[PDB]
RNA sequence: AUAUUGGCGAGAGACCGAUAGCGAACAGUACAGUGAUGGAAAGAUGAAAAGAACUUUGAAAAGAGAGUGAAAAAGUACGUGAAAUUGUUGAAAGGAAGGGCAUUUGAUCAGACAUGGUGUUUUGUGCCCUCUGCUCCUUGUGGGUAGGGGAUCUCGCAU
RNA sequence: CGUGGAGGUCAGUGACGAAGCCUAGACCGUAAGGUCGGGUCGAACGGCCUCUAGUGCAGAUCUUGGUGGUAGUAGC
């Protein structure tokens, strides 16, 4: 598949995030106009903007070449049998054990892969 | 390890808070037998107790003070250690006060929480 | 008609959609050769369609036509797929002579990957795997832990190894 | 009551004489009267099966490849008695380990097979007995004027074999079956000097994978024969076989070689064995042997028992009609047997003597032996004042 | 209403509390002046303890376990796919087993096929340890001839001293139940059965209800007839499991998450 | 479904009402089923229990114990059962608390009012 | 026939949820004012108290053992326990710190029970060959299900 | 993008653990945020098309509640 290249990388984070603990890591737009960031003055936190959009062949595709989609049960799973290649089957978080081993046999059994197994399971 | 020390703690005191934690602080890490003899001697204030955070005399050369109402309950609270090490059947020579701690209790005066552990030496090793 | 059926399954909820994160509409009906619900996929919006659909070990090639549209309970046909892959290819081609090529390729595509999904066998037969998957549940968890430390709290083992040692040695020497 | 014990580790027969409701678990509960053991052979030569001619004389069979006439006697020792054991005669040498050893490979798991007496029960009267081995060698003893025993005939049979059962039904016939071997009616001749195989069971079609379903039946039991059309060239026989794979197969010779109907009693192919017929109400509906007295397999109803702790109750159809010691059987049950219809009798790798009772599932007796138990048999009934 | 419920209760448990002291004190003044009252009243005063409440062959051992007429060899390995985990904790079962051969897993010779190349090479035990996560999670000893095996589950694995190359004295506590006393004969025939006290090197598991601690330790004896301990290194606890009693068929003890309720009879 | 308009179906109102019944009302609260056995005899499903009655547990930890009852705790909702009691580590005993409708009757106590009870509510004696 | 924020008694809400909703879910109570008046804060333990028997240090606070309890990481300060803040252990760094671009070092986390696919050669099976049947529609390029005979057999499976 | 509530659908998720919280863990998106790995927790909550609003905080010498330096200082 098409290099999977990350325009950014790093998590954009709200200016001053850090600086108070009232501030929330999650992006927020500075309205004030004097505010620098506004500005994007050099040496500021990156803006984010039109230009880190990544491409369509290779958007939401994990690093293993494979998206991913969130499954519930045996019936949700087989609806990846004709897309293993390009789709991964991903159980949620609710999911309890017993039913876990069950979709991870089904799983294996039809070759969809797994992007976090053996979740709550013991060996 | 459980099976080679003791606990003791002290909820809701009404000592100050910062001279319980100088006290503690000048106190932790040292042997259970002259951490006693220490406090004793600070009682007849032949030597007195450092004060590095809350806060000049040759005592303090070992900025210093003798807080006799915190340093009461220091020592009851090491005397109530040193039992529970008895009735564990632990060696008290070898007991030294391994941890520590003073925490600020619901509030009017600062009570605070001191709890402290003692742990026995290990010694007496060869091939 | 198709046309509206395919409308208002397409805008007007479609019970049987899923959205993915990555933006495409899947579709987890079991009478379609594709699990996406796009126009000529889904088997509600077109009045012909053809899927592949196995219940015991045999494959069967499903299939439908405006002849029992008026009777659900008669909607689709079956026939034994004649599971020689060699033989069963054809014998889809042959059943959908004259049919869309885009049917006929999805449907060749399904019983291909049905037939390679056989690997579940292969894994049955390869048996006797060890690691037999076990789920721990949070309260089993509490109960070994805490339980584990007041069992070590309570044993003292090295008095009980210094007493063993003492009257091990008495007479041992 | 009265039982006799089987102890593999101790290798000797041990009385246990006991009222309803003992429970050696705990101390303030009923304790057994006595419980001592009897002719000592050790682990190596420990008794396999055993089988009660009368209250007086009985024959046990080893897994030493001999088979010991016992006889038995009483003393008195509240005003209660004990029984005491006396071997009079045995014959020896009856085993053949080569075969057994020659089938280890490809086999699903186990060690050399050391051959070992499968069934022994009395083929008529005549004080005459049928023994059978994994290595396939059934042997006839019969029992002299003098009482010593006497070896007629050493027969063969396809081995490996896990179980065989007498047609006592007479409305000699036996089947007879092991690992990757079908069950076959043999016809034994009544010189006892030659077996012909009459019939072979077949097996069913595959499963959805198209793998072939694999032949193991642990267990067999006979019924009735089916009334009505009885087509000629096919046999008259009926009977269900219990298999490890958990798959309850009913054979009908009149229908056809294959069975009509296969059920799954527990899912993953659970290892299951030791198909006992009882009746859900305690009613004695089995023969002398164990057979059912029925013609139909709508009123069939099997207690069987998993390798791991459990010991479960099926009906007919396969439905599972509950269990049996559920919260007190710990270990695989080694040995079951319904006894008089309402007592069953249950032992195993956990060394507690259990007796249930079948119409309601109480333990009605708990006895500690300490050695693991193989068989178990009840003399009486009969509580001590 | 909440202030008067924690008010009321307040006072009454510091009157408790005063009361309590109070009488203690009397008790105990009273008690220096009469000292057979106090063992009176301690004979009257059992502490109850759990351990207090606890709830109620020599062909045998020589069959199902080796001896010391032939030196028994144990097969060492790993559950396929393992990591460097499972590699160490190999490394101090070599350290600690008498004569171990480490072979790799070969993904796809059955237990079978494993038991019958053992057989051919006259190995005398099994030994497996197997993992989930990057830790040892369990551990699996099994007996060639009649395969008698037992798995244990591993837990608060810990690797201060460093063992000498003399073998560890062997010590077993609290294995008086008929089981128990089966996973003590497997520990005594499994580890080295010939001490050389010179060295004073000692192995020791204790068991107290149902996890049993494996540790090592130097003992040096004083004229106070009392001897003193210092940690070599290693800690160890185990839980025995699913007690098979043959290579994988009939097993006879298996543990079930349903026990443990009754809180007692310590298996 | 309710058709009467005098019925509410609130449930604000219902829990209300439950915990604020009184203990006349509590009395039909606290009913339990009859036996099986019983069932056939006297040809009733369920009667308010009493002291005398006997029950059998068929829930709860104490499955299969019976014994005679002792005390109806109607303010507590709760009735106890002879031999049917808790052990403190001080050594005394309380009677555990169970719930009737998780209870059987085995056999109940006759008394002239019981009797014209039965009666009323179709049963036979 | 018309109004109805008071009274009694009922049926409901696309309403609010202990800093909301009436000021009051446990109050017109405590409390302040000579007075007319103002006017709050406060819900939940645990199935059940089974509310820590008993030993032990403390004039007293409560501690340490011990046990009850699904859990005491639910102990009447009790359904769950985050920040601001405070004390200890460890790492780091030193008349300041904070953020951005690129990277070294230290610590540390993920990193396939993947173990395959293809053509060939023995042997046993079935849905495979042959004979004899039963059963559903409609009628059709079908489906389901039985009893006798073998390895012409790779049509699939297992070796 | 996110939240309180409602109509519909997932014969949805869940004591073999739903929500919340923590997390020098990872994945997805330009982001509002979603998802998964591990710990406490206990009983309800969510995938999607619409309707509905007391729907999103960094300050208003903002309101309630809580906690620091000042300070063991002035002082008693």
């Amino acid at each position: 598949h098409p290099k999977i290249v990350k325009k950014h990388t790093k998590k954009f984070k709200r200016h001053h995030s850090d600086r108070y603990h009232r501030v929330a890591e999650n992006w927020r737009k500075q309205k004030g106009i004097d505010s620098v960031v506004r500005r994007r003055f050099r040496g500021n936190i990156s803006q984010p903007k039109i230009g880190y959009g990544s491409n369509k062949k290779t958007k939401f595709l994990s690093p293993s070449g494979h998206k991913t989609f969130l499954v519930a049960n045996v019936k949700d799973l087989e609806t990846l049998t004709m897309h293993t290649k390009t789709y991964a089957a991903e159980i949620a978080h609710n999911i309890s054990a017993k039913n876990r081993v069950v979709i991870l046999a089904r799983a294996k059994a039809l070759g969809i892969k797994v992007t976090n197994p053996k979740g709550r399971l013991a060996l | 390890n459980p099976a080679k020390s003791a606990s003791a703690r002290g909820s809701y005191l009404r000592v100050s808070f910062k001279n319980t934690r100088e006290t503690a602080q000048a106190i932790n890490g040292w042997e259970l037998t002259k951490a006693q003899k220490y406090l004793e001697q600070v009682l007849d204030h032949q030597r007195a107790i450092p004060f590095r955070r809350f806060n000049r005399t040759a005592q303090g050369k070992e900025k210093a003070r003798w807080p006799a109402k915190s340093v009461k309950f220091v020592q009851g609270l090491l005397q109530n250690a040193a039992a529970n090490a008895e009735a564990k059947g632990l060696d008290a020579t070898k007991l030294y006060v391994s941890h520590i701690q003073v925490n600020q209790a619901p509030k009017e005066s600062s009570p605070s929480h001191i709890e402290l552990v003692v742990t026995e030496k290990e010694e007496a090793v060869a091939k | 008609s198709d046309e509206i059926v395919w409308q208002v399954i397409n805008q007007s909820f479609c019970s049987h959609r899923i959205k993915a994160p990555n933006g495409q509409n899947f579709c987890r009906n079991e009478y379609n050769v594709t699990g996406l619900c796009t126009r000529q996929s889904c088997p509600l919006a077109n009045s012909k369609y053809a899927t592949v659909k196995c219940d015991n070990g045999k494959l069967y090639l499903y299939m439908k036509t405006p002849e029992r549209a008026h009777t659900p309970a008669k909607l689709w046909e079956r026939i034994k797929l004649s599971k020689n892959y060699t033989k069963a290819l054809q014998q889809i081609d042959e059943h959908l002579l004259h049919w869309s090529k885009f049917f006929r390729h999805k449907c060749k595509q399904r019983f291909t990957k049905l037939t390679q999904v056989m690997i579940t066998e292969r894994r049955l037969a390869l048996r006797e795997e060890e690691r037999h998957y076990v789920g721990v549940a949070p309260k089993v968890k509490r109960r070994e832990q805490n339980r584990e430390r007041k069992a070590l709290v309570a044993a003292k083992i090295e008095k009980a190894i210094e007493k063993e040692l003492m009257d091990r040695l008495k007479s041992g020497a | 009551m009265r039982l006799l014990v089987s102890c593999v580790d101790s290798g000797s027969i041990k009385e246990v004489l006991c009222n309803i409701g003992t429970d050696t678990s705990v101390q303030s509960a009923l304790q057994p009267f006595h419980v001592a053991p009897h002719l000592a052979e050790g682990l190596k030569a420990y008794v396999d099966r055993m089988w009660v001619i009368s209250e007086d004389e009985a024959i046990l069979a080893r897994n030493s490849g001999v088979v010991e006439l016992v006889k038995i006697s009483k003393h008195l020792k509240p005003k209660f008695d004990i029984s005491e054991f006396e071997i009079t005669s045995s014959v020896s040498d009856l085993f053949d380990d080569a075969k057994l050893e020659s089938l280890s490979s490809k086999s699903v798991k186990r060690t050399k097979l050391v051959d070992g007496f499968v069934t022994l029960c009395p083929i008529k009267s005549n004080n005459t007995f049928v023994a059978a081995t994994k290595s396939g060698l059934l042997h006839i003893i019969k029992k002299g004027e003098d009482k010593k025993l006497i070896k007629l005939a050493s027969l063969g049979l396809k081995a490996p074999v896990e179980f065989l059962q007498l047609y006592d039904l007479e409305d000699y016939i036996f089947a007879y079956g092991g690992e990757e071997n079908l069950i076959k009616l043999v016809e034994i001749d009544s010189s006892f000097q030659s077996l012909k195989q009459i019939w072979e069971a077949k097996n069913v079609k595959n499963d959805r994978l198209d793998m072939r379903v694999p032949v193991w039946p642990m267990a067999l039991r006979f019924l009735e024969p089916s009334p009505g059309k009885t087509e000629k060239g096919k046999l008259n026989y009926q009977f269900a076989a219990i298999t490890r794979w958990s798959h309850l197969t009913k054979y009908s010779t009149q229908h056809g070689r294959k069975p009509f109907a296969q059920i799954d009693l527990l899912p993953n192919r659970e290892p299951l064995s030791q198909m006992e017929v009882f009746d859900a109400k305690g009613e004695n509906v089995v023969s002398s042997l164990g057979n059912f007295q029925s013609e139909t397999f709508n009123e069939l109803n099997v207690i069987t028992t998993d390798y791991k702790k459990n010991v479960f109750k099926f009906d007919g159809n396969g439905r599972m009609l509950g269990k049996v010691g559920r919260d007190d059987i710990t270990g695989s049950s080694t040995y079951i047997h319904v006894h008089d219809g309402k007592y069953l009798l249950q032992g195993g790798l956990d060394r507690y003597v259990r007796i249930f009772d079948i119409k309601t599932n109480k333990m009605l007796v708990k006895v500690y032996v300490g050695s693991r138990i193989n068989f178990i048999v009840m003399l009486d009934d009969v509580e001590i004042e | 209403n909440k202030l008067k419920r924690q008010e009321i209760f307040a006072d009454i448990k510091h009157e408790k509390n005063k009361e309590r002291h109070t009488m203690r004190r009397k008790r105990a003044k009273e008690e220096r002046e009469n000292p057979e009252l106090r063992e009176q009243r301690l004979k009257e005063n059992v502490t109850q303890t759990i351990e207090n409440t606890r709830v109620y062959e020599d062909d045998l051992m020589r069959y199902f376990n080796s001896n010391s007429n032939e030196p028994p060899k144990i097969f060492l390995t790993t559950n396929v796919n393992a990591k460097k985990s499972a590699y160490e904790f190999a490394n101090i079962l070599i350290e600690i087993l008498p004569n171990v051969t480490f072979v790799k897993r070969k993904f796809g010779y059955k237990l079978k096929e494993i038991s019958d190349i053992c057989i051919k090479r006259n190995f005398t035990d099994i030994v497996i340890i197997n993992e989930d996560k990057k830790k040892v999670t369990g551990l699996t000893f099994i007996h060639l001839p009649e395969g008698p095996t037992f798995y244990f589950k591993l837990s608060s694995f810990v690797e201060h001293g460093r063992p000498t190359s003399h073998i560890p004295e062997l010590i077993l506590n609290n294995f008086q139940t008929r089981l128990g006393q089966t996973v003590g004969r497997l520990f005594q025939s499994i580890l080295p059965q010939n001490p050389d006290i010179e060295g004073r090197q000692v192995i020791t598991l204790h068991n107290q209800r149902d996890y049993i601690f494996f540790r090592r330790h130097r003992y040096v004896f004083k004229d106070n007839e009392r001897v003193g301990l210092q940690e070599l290194g290693p800690q160890f606890t185990l839980k025995l499991k699913r007690l098979q009693r043959g290579i994988k068929e009939e097993t006879e003890w298996e543990h079930k998450p349903e026990m443990d309720k009754e809180k007692k009879k310590f298996y | 479904a309710k058709q009467s308009l005098d019925v509410s179906s609130d449930r604000r109102k219902a829990r209300k009402a439950y915990f604020t019944a009184p203990s006349s009302q509590r009395r039909v609260l606290l009913s339990a089923p009859l036996s099986k056995e019983l069932r056939a005899q006297y040809g009733i499903k369920a009667l308010p229990i009493r002291r005398d009655d006997e029950v059998l547990v068929v829930r709860g930890s104490k499955k299969g114990q019976e014994g005679k009852i002792s005390s109806v705790y109607r303010l507590k909702f709760a009735v106890q059962v002879d031999k049917v009691t808790k052990e403190k580590v001080n050594g005394a005993s309380v009677p555990i608390n169970l719930h009737p409708s998780k209870l059987v009757i085995t056999k109940l106590h006759l008394d002239k009012d019981r009797k014209a009870l039965i009666q009323r509510k179709g049963g036979k004696l």
